[PDB]
């Protein structure tokens, strides 16, 4: 899996190589090589994590269930519209928005944008 | 050689003026002083620099383009000896208040203005709020001894009881600690004691207490630092104490947070708030 | 470390101790070179024969190549006409390294521009390129003819100069009857001897094809010399004389000498003689056209006798002795004038020098690289010398001038030894004199670095260069001589007599070990 | 001095040219002025050069091939494409290197392609596999191969990026490939970027999950040297005597090893900015190496540069730097005392391409000379706002001067001296104006460090001084 | 080289590799993989080939020409700022916005994207 | 300087209204330039006397670029010392439209042909739609104050109701405001009565109306502006009224938009 990540805080967007589906989340691989995306709670409720994720290979998405928890914590960001929880409950299909914390990876190619702003702005 | 430190307030009790005057009298013993605002009102260097404000680090990046071409000179600016930036902010009601924290913090790292040539770095935090910006220096390591500046007032203690929480939550992945508690005269009787207290349960120091003197307008209205204007005056003497016990401070201590009615109670110790009682409730 | 009265330069300033230390601690800390034993056991492998069959293996590989690319000859063929800038349609790269190589080997001003195209002209083509250049270049220098030639870049995006040329005329770039001739010089196809052919004859068909019904053969009793690629002064100068001797009336077709060698006298002339365009209109009236290079003019040749309804000779470069003398009877029938005296005189004190001096000439093994003609002519003259030619190579040579070679070579018993290499470079010929040892090279500078590896072996494997071709770049006004007539033969022959006579002295110059042989008299 | 008659002049030369040409070739002259610091409001660079106009601008595989990759000696450049551009560029820049050619070093070799018609229609890369096969048969000693591509290389479409992963996997040995196409940029300056990113994306990183070298806290690596006439040998022996031991050289007597050890630096020292300040920003955001300009050209200009590095380590280097500046103190005071007096007060117009115009002028002013003209044929603007400064006020600046232009210029103002390249060199000496070739040193040399500046104060005076330059004119002339 | 392309009128975002330094330029590439970029000319005058250009791989940022022609373009269609146009000039990188009908292809990992309406809004 | 803006809908009189506006300005001795932002380049015809105003658009690709083009070139002054430019666009299918506002706008800043103490600056802007270089004045606050010229008719209604929109968008980010609704008659019963009555649903005053004549169609043979023309003329103090009315208008107000009905519904009540 190759996961390319990207900010205005960051002056390069930076390429790394991850396996796909480890425990670890997207926020093991982003603290591996030392992309900043902010981390504040250990239980998944703050949304402080917050990233964009674009799949740049359109025919590789990959099925993924969205938890009850990570759902509902981008509705109090605002971060989930109506279409897009319709779309994840009924084709298990993945949201444009996603917590790091709580994102694993798959076997595609990714790109994520963070601002290093808390989710809710 | 560098001593990291951070001053967190409620909106409008002092914060910028304490700050400068205290940095100016760090240079007097041949202290090398930067200041960093970390405020959107963006007034933190105003005293230092006698300008009428400094341009902040989001006005040069939006009318240049972006932050990579940002000279690190027009950024830092040499006042009274001792250097001078302000982060600014985004325009109100899109994006996050503190976000110019954020640039700036990481823009000062990138082009080496945070490199050791300094003996002491602040940072001029608003701290009405505990969030991504404001919250950010203490998350990051960046400030590693913080002071908060509180009055005699519920919302002052309020932030003050707010700040400490946001020290202890951080209190295992760093060395943020809590340096001391600064109290401003809000012109309160009971006040300086009020802060002693609110200091010993939350187990740290008063720093100082600092009387509020209308030696400090005269020289507001000059742009200009109190011990400046009048070196022989006693604000400037108490601004000089409150100096060189920041220096000698040695008790950085991991804050133990109260709770709301443990604040009221301790308000209603001092007269400031009257003994309520559960039979007057309904009339 | 400097003396003030005795500054080093770099040779021997960096074999003092102190940079002799710093040298050392440099290699071995830090560059991980192979260790000496191990790089000696890789050259001496580099010199025996199993490496040779596996060097003339080679097919995708060519290293240290004896030939430039069309455009170059393009150039020097360009700068012969009067007051004509040569103008090379394509990336500015390529007219630098031009100007640089000639200015290297002639130490002499050469005028070219370009018309430095680049990725919007990769994209969208170059004609935008043509009509600027074309204005630019007119009002700039001022020249009265523009003659226009192609990089590779060119040839590959298929930019056709007709249309762009005739496009600039018809916008008001440049006036409908300024000159404009252009040739296709694509470097992937033959050499810079093929550029010089390319050139010429789009010079040629620019004047004389509209106007062909016209012109009658003989009417102005002149021969017309067309000389090819020649980067020797002297072969130009020596042509002249020997026609002016003879009351020959001719006309020299691209003849660069005076653009070449200016005078300097506080004054810098861009433009000096050349051919005028006068002479080239009236060229199809000339009784016939001499082509001194042959081999290298077959394009020329076609519209020569096609069109200007010429039949011209079949000649041989006029180098050497036969070849001069078939050369000169040629040009004695054809123009109807006796071979003069002074010209008898020329030839005998050439074959007075050449019984002089047979003794130290017999049995010599010679190994030489150049042009086709050139190589002909040399190869030629040594099998009349008496000497042995053993490695004849030509980069650029084809199969009908190898079999040619062959017959010359089979018509001596001094070509016994003797074989053709067509297609092969210089690291070929360094095999070749490793494991067939001649005594000595005769080729271009580029031929040093063999001498240098030969020598590496031992001093009795040493093959001395010397130096006779293009380009010559390590000695000085070495291109002001002669390789053609009489007069050519003769500077040839000095230098070959003289260098063995060289080698021999040093070989004997030690002291109670073999300077019995020094000889005062040889 | 004399802005007034500067201005005037640089306006005659100009109305020659078409309404385009004089347009455009306005903004690329320029009277100094040293109080300024942003150039781009004076002077115009790194643009286009006008068609058919004699530009000295060569090419980007010149500047990638030519300059950058060349020197590197251990590994064996390929020219890909036909046959004339290796052969121009053979052994035509000095480069002092120590090996055995042909064996373990291959500077002055000319490894190419060939391309022929066939070549050119029908693919391309069959060639290049089977040409990297040969390359490891008869020189098993090589420690890397490049790919140089000329012009056809990117106009009939070829991958040598595959061809350099598919085969630098099977032998184990790294391919670099350089898309230094010659129609890519306006100038040598754009084969600099593309053979610095080419450094950094195929060789740079090699040595990065080592840890096995030995690494002192007093390691520098030269960078953008390349020993011309042995130049990076006398700038090394200044720094190895103050203490500083100098793991890379770049890449003048440079290999493959020392460009792999670069990141384990403490200080990057750059000499020249234009061609190697890519590499050098890189390494200072990726391995956090700081880097600085210095410039070893006369003895003013050398102290300077000495003090200046030795003030980024501790005191015991600074005592040493006090010892080296003391040892050849009375050598270059002696070269002054000798040469100076011969070349006080006379003027020299220098026109060379990127780093030597503004770097030479300090060695110039140490023996009495003075810089009326400094011209640049592909520097940028911020090369130029490094060189107002330096040059002396009502000063004639040019950039990508046309052989028109340098000529008016050279007539009007009649300077002593002429510092330029081969291609200027023969027309300056028929006008009976002395020349002195800036970039080969006239095949003399060195001229950095204390050795190279008897060096040069000694080649200024026989070529300024020569009985030949008053016998131009004949005595009944 | 691996391009990622995206556009609101395309359903996924399409993967293809390429062959850099090609004399067809992206629109060559776009065009063998049939991405509807609108190309209205054949001089490189007009902006409908307008197309916003993301290096994923900061660190491999390759070194370009950034031609006169196609700077025109861009200001004429308000898609150059001055900082951008000062970074090509100065440091010989490439802008944010491109024309595909003049962009070559480089060694990377690039993310294209446009909006299916021509350069100029 | 007073930056104004012309928009309307194609062929309702947007052109010669604007220059029979300035001509009346320049009697007033006032120095008013004239950009022509419609593809059409008629936009200055009858204040030079000419066939076709020479485009930028049209010079830029002759010339080379835009680089190469000069001042004196594109800037001819005419009748009453009005300064005169016409930016054409490019050939139908040939990238946006509006490409050429965007080269001329620029082109004309770096020139600095605006600070000549210049008083007036007029844009004739093409309003069919609101989207490119047609929008550019409203987008980059080019032009503050912006006047419609509109008729009782749908579509003339309808592109009014659509710039009105425009400003809604980009009245955050500038001072871009309507200014009024110039209304031209194309002799229609009650008509004055029916563009008031949008005005004041707008809230913006309407600015003046025009009645139609041959009189302008006169003076377009001639190619010379109707004040210039003859000054006596009913028409050419009418444009002196709305002249005069436009220098000394005090009042812009954000536009509120109208929906399809709403429009429906005042075209119907006036029995049309
Ligand atoms: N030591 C002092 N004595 C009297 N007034 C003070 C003192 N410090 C600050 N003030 C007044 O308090 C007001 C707000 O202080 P300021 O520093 O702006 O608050 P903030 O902490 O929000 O920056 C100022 O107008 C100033 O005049
Ligand atoms: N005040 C007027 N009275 C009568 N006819 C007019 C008046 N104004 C314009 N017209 C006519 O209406 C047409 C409008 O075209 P014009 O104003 O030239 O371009 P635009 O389409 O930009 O409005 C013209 O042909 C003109 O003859
Ligand atoms: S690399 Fe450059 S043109 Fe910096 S391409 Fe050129 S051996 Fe010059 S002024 Mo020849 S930027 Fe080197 C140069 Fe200077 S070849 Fe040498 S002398 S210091
Ligand atoms: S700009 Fe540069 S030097 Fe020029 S070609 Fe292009 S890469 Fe090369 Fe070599 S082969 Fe001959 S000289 Fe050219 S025309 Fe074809
Ligand atoms: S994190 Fe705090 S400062 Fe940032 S947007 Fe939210 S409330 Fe405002
Ligand atoms: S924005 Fe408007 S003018 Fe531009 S292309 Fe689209 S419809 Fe045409
Ligand atoms: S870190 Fe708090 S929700 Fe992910
Ligand atoms: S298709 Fe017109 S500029 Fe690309
Ligand atoms: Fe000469
Ligand atoms: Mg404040
Ligand atoms: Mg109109």
């Amino acid at each position: 899996a190759t996961i390319y990540f990207s900010s205005p805080l960051m002056p390069h967007n930076k390429k790394v190589q991850a396996v796909a589906g480890k425990r670890s989340t997207l926020l093991g691989v982003a603290q591996e090589n030392g992309v900043k995306i902010p981390f504040e709670c250990q239980d998944g409720n703050c949304g402080s994590c917050l990233v964009k994720i674009t799949h740049l290979d359109g025919e590789r998405i990959k099925g993924m269930l969205l938890t009850d928890k990570e759902r509902n914590v981008l509705k109090s960001v605002g971060k989930l519209p109506k279409s897009e929880e319709e779309r994840a409950a009924v084709r298990d299909l993945p949201p444009t928005y996603r917590l790091a914390c709580q994102t694993i990876v798959t076997d595609e190619d990714l790109l994520v944008e963070f601002t290093g702003e808390p989710g809710g702005a | 050689a560098m001593r990291q430190c951070a001053i967190y307030g409620k909106g409008g009790i002092g914060k910028s003026t304490t700050t400068q005057n205290l940095v100016a009298a760090l240079a007097e013993m041949g202290k090398k002083v930067m200041i960093v605002g970390c405020d959107p009102k963006a007034d933190s260097t105003r005293l230092i620099l006698h300008s009428k404000a400094q341009n902040t680090i989001m006005e040069m990046a939006a009318e240049a383009g972006t932050v990579e071409d940002l000279e690190l000179e027009d950024v830092l600016k040499a006042g009274y000896g001792v250097k001078c930036v302000e982060s600014g902010g985004p325009e109100p009601g899109v994006g996050c208040a503190g976000r110019g924290v954020i640039t700036a913090i990481n823009f000062l790292e990138e082009e080496g203005a945070y490199e050791d040539d300094l003996d002491f770095v602040f940072y001029d935090v608003l701290g009405d709020v505990v969030c991504g910006g404001f919250a950010m220096p203490i998350r990051e390591n960046k400030a590693q001894e913080i002071y908060i500046v509180c009055s005699g007032e519920m919302m002052a203690m309020y932030a003050a009881n707010n700040i400490s929480k946001g020290i202890v939550k951080y209190a295992n992945s760093g060395s943020v600690r809590l340096g001391g508690l600064i109290c401003n005269s809000r012109n309160t009787d009971r006040e300086d004691e009020l802060i002693i207290a609110l200091a010993n349960k939350l187990g740290t120091q008063m720093i100082h207490f600092v009387p509020r003197d209308n030696v400090v307008q005269r020289a507001e209205i000059r742009r200009m630092t109190v011990i400046e204007y009048d070196p022989k005056a006693k604000q400037a003497d108490e601004y000089r104490a409150l100096a060189r016990k920041v220096v000698d401070n040695k008790l950085l201590v991991i804050p133990n947070p109260i709770t709301m009615d443990e604040l009221e109670e301790l308000l209603m110790e001092f007269g400031i708030m009257e003994v309520e009682d559960e039979s007057i409730v309904g009339k | 470390s400097q003396q003030v009265d005795k500054i080093k330069a770099s040779y021997p300033l960096f074999l003092d101790q102190d940079y002799k230390d710093m040298l050392a601690k440099k290699r071995d800390g830090f560059e991980e070179k192979y260790p000496q034993d191990k790089i000696d056991e890789v050259f001496q492998w580099t010199t025996t024969k199993e490496y040779q069959e596996l060097n003339f293996q080679r097919e995708a590989l060519t290293v240290n190549p004896a030939k430039a690319c069309q455009p170059l000859g393009a150039v020097l063929c360009a700068l012969g006409f009067e007051k004509t800038m040569p103008y090379v349609h394509g990336s500015q790269g390529c007219v630098a390294y031009f100007r640089s190589y000639f200015n290297r080997h002639f130490r002499e001003p050469v005028s070219c521009v370009s018309d430095s195209m680049t990725e919007d002209a990769a994209v969208f083509g170059g004609q935008q390129n043509m009509k600027d250049g074309l204005q630019n270049c007119k009002a700039t220098y001022k020249p009265d003819m523009i003659a226009v030639s192609t990089t590779c870049m060119a040839e590959v995006i298929g930019d056709d100069l007709n249309a762009f040329i005739n496009n600039s005329k018809k916008e008001g770039f440049i006036p409908d009857e300024f000159p404009v001739p252009f040739a296709h010089t694509p470097s992937f196809v033959g050499s810079h001897v093929t550029g010089w052919d390319n050139m010429f004859e789009g010079i040629a068909r620019y004047f004389t094809l509209k106007s062909m019904d016209d012109k009658v053969v003989g009417s102005n009793k002149k021969i017309n010399i067309v000389p090819g690629f020649e980067t020797y002064l002297g072969n130009f100068r020596v042509i002249k004389r020997m026609l002016s001797e003879m009351g020959v009336g001719y006309s020299l077709l691209s003849d660069p000498e005076e653009v070449l060698d200016t005078p300097a006298d506080g004054q810098f002339r861009m433009y000096a003689g050349g051919t005028t365009q006068e002479e080239m209109k009236d060229a199809p009236n000339a009784l016939n056209t001499v082509l001194l290079q042959p081999w290298h003019l077959e394009k020329t040749k076609k519209f020569v006798e096609g069109t200007w309804k010429h039949e011209v000779p079949k000649l041989n470069i006029p180098m050497g002795l036969d070849w001069t003398d078939e050369f000169l009877m040629k040009v004695s029938e054809i123009s109807g004038q006796p071979i003069p005296a002074s010209l008898t005189k020329e030839r005998g004190r050439l074959v007075d020098m050449m019984t002089d001096s047979h003794t130290w000439l017999h049995g010599k093994r010679f190994a030489l690289w150049g042009d086709p003609d050139f190589v002909m002519g040399l190869v030629k003259f040594l099998l009349e010398l008496g000497c042995e030619p053993v490695h004849i190579l030509c980069h650029n040579g084809n199969k009908r001038w190898k079999k040619a070679v062959d017959a010359i070579l089979a018509a001596s018993p001094y070509g016994k030894n003797a074989t053709v290499y067509i297609g092969k470079d210089l690291w070929h010929l360094r095999s070749l004199v490793f494991t067939d040892k001649p005594d000595f090279m005769i080729g271009n500078s580029y031929g040093k670095f063999i001498q240098r590896d030969t020598l590496h072996k031992g001093k009795e494997f040493e093959v001395p260069l010397i130096r006779i071709g293009f380009p010559i770049f390590d000695r000085h006004h070495l291109h002001r001589s002669t390789t053609l007539g009489y007069e050519g033969a003769m500077q040839i022959l000095t230098t070959l007599v003289n260098s063995i006579l060289e080698r021999l002295d040093e070989e004997t110059r030690g002291m109670q070990a073999t300077d019995y042989n020094h000889d005062l008299v040889r | 001095m004399s802005r007034e008659e500067v201005e005037s002049l640089i306006q005659e030369v100009l109305e020659v040219y078409p309404e385009k040409a004089r347009k455009d070739r306005n903004k690329h002259l320029a009277v100094n002025d040293p109080a300024v610091t942003q150039s781009k409001k004076c002077i115009i660079s790194n643009k286009k050069s006008q068609p058919g106009l004699m530009t000295i601008r060569g090419c980007a595989y010149a500047g990638s091939k030519g300059v950058v990759w060349g020197p590197i000696k251990d590994m064996i450049h390929i020219s890909h494409g036909p046959v004339g551009c290796g052969q121009y560029s053979r052994a035509g820049r000095r480069n002092y290197y120590i090996g055995t050619t042909g064996v373990n070093a291959f500077v002055t070799m000319n490894f190419t392609s060939d391309f022929q018609e066939k070549d050119i229609v029908f693919g391309g890369d069959k060639k290049l596999a089977k040409l990297i096969d040969e390359v490891e048969t008869l020189f098993p000693l090589n420690k890397g191969i490049s790919v140089q591509s000329e012009c056809p290389i990117g106009l009939i479409g070829d991958d040598i990026e595959s061809v350099s992963k598919v085969k630098g996997a099977e032998l184990s040995k790294t391919i670099v490939p350089v898309r230094c196409e010659g129609f890519r940029g306006v100038s040598q300056s754009l084969g600099h970027h593309i053979a610095n990113d080419a450094v950094r994306d195929w060789v740079l990183g090699k040595r990065d999950e080592d840890t096995t070298f030995a690494s002192t806290p007093y390691d520098v690596a030269i960078i953008g040297d390349y020993n011309i006439g042995g130049d990076a040998w006398s700038s090394r022996i200044l720094l190895e005597e103050m203490g500083l031991r100098c793991v890379a050289q770049w890449s003048g007597d440079g290999s493959i090893s020392e460009i792999e050890l670069t990141p384990k630096v403490k200080l990057n020292l750059v000499h020249c900015y234009r061609s190697m300040n890519y590499i050098s920003r890189h390494m200072e955001e990726k391995y956090g190496i700081p880097w600085m300009e210095y410039n070893f050209f006369g003895p003013t200009k050398t102290i300077e540069s000495l003090r200046a590095i030795a003030a980024k380590f501790d005191e015991s280097i600074q005592k040493k730097c006090e010892e080296v500046i003391a040892k050849y103190k009375p050598e270059w005071e002696a070269v002054v005392a000798k040469y100076r007096p011969r070349l006080e007060g006379k003027r020299v117009m220098l026109y060379i391409g990127g780093l030597r115009p503004r770097h030479v002028i300090g060695a110039y002013e140490d023996l009495g000379m003075e810089v009326v003209g400094t011209g640049y044929e592909f520097a940028h603007n911020d090369d130029y706002d490094r060189t107002m400064k330096e040059m002396g006020d009502s000063t004639l600046l040019y950039d990508d001067v046309t052989g028109y232009e340098f000529e008016e210029f050279v007539k009007r103002i009649k300077p002593d001296l002429i510092g330029s390249g081969i291609k200027e060199k023969f027309i300056f000496q028929k006008m009976g104006i002395p020349f002195r070739e800036m970039h080969s040193w006239d095949y003399s040399g060195p001229y950095h460090g204390f050795d190279g500046f008897a060096i040069f104060a000694r080649d200024m005076d026989m070529t300024l001084n020569n009985p030949c330059w008053k016998k131009l004119q004949a005595p009944w002339e």
